């Protein structure tokens, strides 16, 4: 089951019965077929709390020092260039120059603009790429 | 022993002056004697101190604050956001009086009245008594 | 109602101190009744309730001074003494505030909430905020690309550094989320009370529910 799944993470088929998931897998080993079924209760608040939620309330809020940080940095780095040009006494090409960073703004773009796709679930596909690595080391922490 | 008399209108009677006489022994807490009048019939009722707990109580507050409350609306120590407002029926002898906040009323408390017989007499009383307490500010005006 | 559901879903988590401990809740309150959601942030639970529901239940809680029940709501609005109790699974908040001048209180029997509005509520939101921050730091990460390539093109030419404390460091993002890892990431990640999530992230919350 484990070399099966590793690479993939052979057929598929779920289905739920009035609350468990039923996952029907259909292979082959030896040559041979391999069946299994797979019967999942609908998992428990407890784990949903852990597994989900508080880890995944643990992203949000985890990013969010991310972005204050960040922000930050691009405050720190306007600086140096506004050193190098009040008083620097230089000049650059003209086609690297940026705007002076403000996260009000740069907040209000992003959720005009971004966040109709920035948030967006889907498949779960781009969660379980983009992410998992700071979700392992949350549920660590 | 305290005496205290307030210049009321009935909502039943927007064009008379209704007078609330309340007499009492230092405390409001303790019981009371209420008399109510319009100039030409007078009615009383009465209150007791376990009624005041049970009201309170009813209130979900602290007996005491309902009592300044109380000495706010009865005794007219009610202020400038205090609005309180009296209904009485003068066919059943039953008395109300409530609290005007969030352009609502607030049932405050109510009391079983009675019809007097001798309503000139308390009217006397009464107007005795006032007659005396102006004439004595006045002297004192005169020597200060 | 349904009004009263939706708004909800719109609205943003309040933080919530009892004695005993304390709670995250979001809800919507209308004249029409009121939207609830409270979590102790390991179980969620749910109440729903109209004008009628308001009216019997605080003639039984409160009796006498009587009123329309969109003054309690107003009151509640207002938003106090909270308590609570995890009965079976109805986690009967038990509040005591001041209405009319005077003591108050209400139970909201709030039964555990459902998975579905489980996902709507938290999950789904909570993945749809994450993903929106990872958003923003991919575009913040790319706008200290574009201005350290303004800086390294002041310091292809020219271009000395007048006040010695300004240095900036080169920016790559896996060094920084290896330091953001080691030195922050614990006090950042840590669960606690519930306090700063109600206090930073609502704006974005309200902002992934109207998404």
């Amino acid at each position: 089951l484990d070399n099966l799944l590793r690479p993939l993470l052979a057929t598929f088929s779920c289905d739920c019965v009035a609350d468990a998931l039923i996952l029907r897998v259909r292979s082959e080993l030896s040559g041979l077929p391999f069946y299994w079924n797979f019967h999942c209760m609908l998992a428990s608040p407890s784990l949903v709390s852990q597994h989900l939620i508080r880890p995944l309330m643990g992203m949000s809020l985890a990013l969010q020092c991310q972005v204050r940080e960040l922000a930050t940095l691009l405050h720190m780095k306007d600086l140096e260039i506004q050193d190098y040009q009040e008083s620097g006494a230089t000049l650059i090409r003209d086609r690297l120059k940026t705007e002076p960073f403000e996260e009000n703004s740069f907040l209000e773009q992003f959720m005009i603009e971004k966040l109709p796709e920035a948030c967006s679930i889907g498949d779960g596909k781009p969660f379980v790429m983009n992410l998992q690595d700071l979700y392992m080391a949350v549920t660590t922490q | 022993m305290e005496r205290k008399i307030s210049r009321i209108h009935l909502v039943s009677e927007p064009s008379i002056t209704h007078f609330l006489q309340v007499s009492w022994e230092k405390t409001l807490e303790s019981g009371f004697v209420i008399t109510l009048t319009d100039g030409h019939s007078a009615w009383t009722g009465t209150v007791s101190e376990s009624e005041i707990s049970q009201e309170a109580d009813d209130m979900a507050m602290e007996k005491g604050k309902y009592v300044g409350e109380l000495r706010k609306a009865l005794l007219s120590g009610a202020g400038p956001a205090d609005v309180y407002t009296f209904n009485f029926s003068k066919e059943s002898c039953y008395f109300f009086f409530e609290k005007n906040l969030k352009d609502v009323s607030f049932r405050l408390g109510s009391f079983n009245l009675e019809k007097v017989e001798n309503p000139a007499e308390v009217i006397r009383e009464l107007i005795c008594y006032c007659l005396d307490t102006i004439a004595e500010n006045q002297a004192k005006n005169e020597h200060l | 109602m349904e009004e009263l559901e939706q708004g909800l879903l719109m609205q943003p988590w309040a933080w919530l101190q009892l004695a005993e401990n304390s709670l995250l809740a979001k809800v919507f309150i209308t004249k029409q009744g009121y939207a609830l959601l409270v979590s102790d942030l390991q179980q969620v639970w749910h109440e729903q309730v109209d004008t009628s529901v308001v009216s019997q239940r605080a003639k039984e809680l409160n009796k006498r001074l009587t009123a329309p029940p969109a003054a309690f709501l107003c009151h509640l609005d207002n938003l106090a003494t909270f308590s609570c109790d995890c009965v079976a699974d109805a986690l009967i908040l038990r509040v005591r505030s001041e209405l009319s001048g005077l003591p108050f209180y209400w139970n909201f029997h709030c039964m555990l909430a459902s998975p579905s509005l489980v996902s709507q509520h938290l999950i789904r939101p909570l993945m749809g905020m994450s993903l929106a921050l990872q958003c923003q730091v991919r575009e913040l990460a790319t706008l200290l690309h574009m201005k350290d390539l303004e800086i390294q093109d002041y310091q292809e030419s020219g271009a000395t550094l007048i006040r010695d404390r300004l240095k900036t460091e080169p920016f790559e993002e896996n060094s920084f989320l290896e330091q953001f890892m080691i030195e922050k990431l614990p006090e950042a990640c840590s669960i606690g009370d519930g306090k700063p999530f109600v206090m930073n992230l609502q704006d974005l919350y309200m902002a992934v529910t109207t998404q």
